[PDB]
């Protein structure tokens, strides 16, 4: 049931919403912010929405502001965000904060799911930090920064989208921690352009147990194409280096990409498509000899122009079983490297190629894919 | 006890007295000037009434010729630091607040005034409070700044300090 809409003011308010739907307004007045000094904002029952739009920079949250029992915080501004929620603001579930060509720095309770949408990023940095659910939406990006975690993880999962149309390189992307983290790239540059896209980092925290990075497909530059580089990948489980703690990435997922490298010693399962450059992969450094030896690579319209080695084989415990997968699409890697595999299995209903192999190990192949290997 | 009304102090010189109920003094800004000002006049009348007095420029003292009595609880909150002394005037008042982020509190309480001297990020920034009833002190963020209670009047009743310090700076 539709509730009331409460305007707050200049000076230092004191609303109380209904037992209804209500909406909070901390708009401008003549040119000066409302949501200001001492404002204390108490939803209510039902799902509430503070709605704080201003012309000027948003650059904290102002001293003695509480809000409670509102559900859901949208933030708009014509410059820049700089806002942290992690503290005097009960009951938030959704704080989403918006700009456009100017910069975001927001911090959220670990409670609040985050979504920080920017259009015309173009060289303007966006970092996140803490919340629940971790989502950030920039389009218009060209040399700017995207951080997701770098001071406090999100508690649940990270969802990022870059898309740059420019052919200026896209600004490094990099993501810490998170149950679950995808990096969405695009690119988006005119015919007869060349845009390389960006260097994409996630580092996982206990709780990582699956990372997917994808990017437009590599292409050259011609009349009718427009050309794209894929960007580097480098995926890190938290526990990499240690002798003892188990690791937690168990499955990552690269829809195209540069030069990648993957390490965990959880690690099982890889899915590969588009159009890749390497990629190595590496199992931690556990002292104790692993049991589970086995590597899935389903692959679904993959064309690799460089290797996929196991770096953990040659002076370490590496895969002994490599299962192949091919689905949808044919696909093409240009080398498989895998010093310790013993049995090769290519399965799937789409062909698999692998133009070239170095496995002196193997001792038995065996294809069961329908389409052929 | 029964809620009252909620008073909002303005720019201007207020007289506001309050129900014979539970009420709410507010003591805000409007556009970064503070609302307590000289000459303000604040009567709670019966009932457990609170006064909450927050603004981002400094508190330095009551302002000229304010005048407050009925109100149980006084809440204070600056953007900048605190100095205050409420042992004389505020007749009715039992528990004083105060409340700082990254700025120093010299707070002089009232021998029946319960006392509660909350700073986060204190830093370097020092906290001293005398005087009070039972008197507490609350500070997160602390790195060199001293923490001293009743160097020049003792609280009245117990005293309970807590100091969290999360840098290498010696506390
Ligand atoms: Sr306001
Ligand atoms: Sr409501
Ligand atoms: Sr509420
Ligand atoms: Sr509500
Ligand atoms: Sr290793
Ligand atoms: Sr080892
Ligand atoms: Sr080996
Ligand atoms: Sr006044
Ligand atoms: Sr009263
Ligand atoms: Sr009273
Ligand atoms: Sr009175």
């Amino acid at each position: 049931v539709s509730g009331s809409t409460l305007s707050l003011t200049t000076g230092t308010d004191t609303l109380t919403g209904t037992a209804n739907n209500d909406t909070f307004v901390a708009g401008e007045v003549a040119g000066a912010a409302t949501l200001t000094v001492g404002d204390t904002l108490s939803g209510g029952a039902g799902t509430d929405v503070l709605n704080w739009v201003q012309a000027a920079a948003v650059t904290a949250l102002p001293t003695g502001v509480t809000i409670s029992g509102i559900e859901t915080m949208n933030v708009t501004s014509g410059a820049a965000i700089t806002l942290n929620t992690s503290s005097g603001v009960t009951g938030l579930t959704a704080l989403n904060t918006n700009t456009s060509g100017a910069a975001q720095t927001v911090t959220a309770g670990a409670g609040q799911n985050l979504t920080a949408t920017t259009a015309a990023q173009a060289a303007n940095n966006v970092a996140v930090d803490g919340g629940a659910n971790v989502t950030v939406a920039s389009t218009g990006v060209t040399s700017g920064t995207t951080t997701v975690g770098a001071n406090s993880a999100a508690s649940g999962t990270v969802s990022v989208s870059v898309a740059n149309s420019s052919t200026t390189t896209t600004g490094a992307i990099a993501v810490t921690g998170g149950t679950a983290v995808t990096v969405a790239q695009t690119a988006g540059n005119a015919v007869n352009t060349t845009l390389t896209q960006a260097d994409v980092t996630v580092t996982g925290n206990s709780s990582t147990t699956a990372v997917t990075v994808t990017q437009t497909a590599a292409a050259t530059a011609g009349a009718t194409v427009a050309g794209r580089v894929n960007g580097a990948v480098t995926i890190t489980d938290s526990a990499a280096a240690s002798a003892t703690t188990a690791g937690k990435i168990a499955t990552v997922t690269l829809g195209s990409f540069g030069a990648a490298t993957i390490d965990s010693s959880a690690l099982t399962t890889v899915n590969l498509s588009g159009t890749g450059t390497s990629l190595g992969i590496g199992r931690g450094a556990l002292t104790a000899t692993p049991t589970a030896n086995t590597l899935t690579l389903n692959v679904n319209g993959l064309t690799t122009t460089g290797a996929i080695t196991d770096s953990e084989a040659a002076a370490d415990d590496g895969f002994t079983t490599i299962n192949i997968a091919g689905s949808t699409a044919s696909s093409t890697i240009a080398s498989l490297v895998a010093a310790d595999a013993t049995t090769l299995n290519i399965s799937g209903d789409a062909r698999v190629t692998i133009t070239s192999h170095t496995a002196a190990a193997l001792t038995g192949i065996t294809v069961t894919n329908s389409v052929g290997a | 006890g029964v809620s009252g009304s909620t008073l909002s102090l303005t720019t201007g010189t207020d007289t506001l007295t309050g129900t014979a109920n539970n009420d709410t003094f507010v003591a805000g800004e409007v556009a970064g000037a503070a609302t307590l000002t000289v000459g303000d006049t604040l009567s709670g009348g019966a009932g457990t009434d609170v006064l909450n007095w927050v603004q981002a420029a400094a508190v330095t003292a009551l302002p000229t010729g304010v005048t407050i009595s009925g109100i149980e609880t006084m809440n204070v909150t600056s953007g900048a630091a605190i100095t205050l002394n409420t042992s004389s005037g505020v007749t009715g008042l039992t528990a004083l607040n105060t409340n700082t982020s990254g700025a120093a509190q010299t707070v002089t309480a009232g021998a029946g005034q319960n006392l509660t001297a909350t700073t986060a990020a204190q830093a370097a920034n020092n906290v001293a409070v005398d005087g009070g009833a039972n008197v507490t002190v609350a500070s997160t963020g602390v790195t060199s700044g001293t923490t001293t209670v009743g160097a020049n009047s003792a609280a009245s009743g117990t005293v309970s300090v807590s100091v969290a310090n999360s840098s290498t700076t010696t506390t």
